[PDB]
């Protein structure tokens, strides 16, 4: 086809293998961790955690809905005057 | 002086099924796009 890249890492077997200290989250790590407070939070409320339907997130999402919708109206009488 | 015993059979307890239990490996760390807010800013 396009022929992709697939991402890969080896070793380094010299002087330059073990020097960089950069701490920096990535998108991925971010991902991954919202991810895992996800499936425990839903270990100790539905003590279940195939994590088909995750109704928790939907109500901190709606109610972040509503606070959104809020400040929406607001602006938009706000530029009635 | 002594009684005698006779060669009743061993019981058996249930053994192992020493086998090779096998594990698939992990998916492959899919490339993400990035969001991209022009098409992120609907609702």
């Amino acid at each position: 086809d396009r022929r992709s890249f697939s991402s890969r890492t080896p070793v380094n077997e010299n002087p330059d293998g073990v020097q960089y200290r950069r701490g920096f989250v990535t998108r991925h790590q971010v991902s991954g961790w919202r991810f895992v407070m996800r499936r425990i939070a839903s270990g100790v409320a539905l003590h279940d955690t195939r994590m088909l339907v995750d109704p928790l997130r939907t109500q901190s999402r709606a109610v972040l809905t509503g606070a959104l919708i809020l400040v929406t109206g607001l602006v938009g009488c706000f530029i009635f005057s | 002086s002594r009684l005698i015993f006779e060669h009743q059979r061993r019981l058996t307890p249930p053994t192992t099924r020493k086998g090779t239990i096998t594990i698939e490996p992990p998916p492959q760390l899919p490339r993400v796009v990035p969001p991209s807010l022009l098409r992120r800013v609907l609702p």
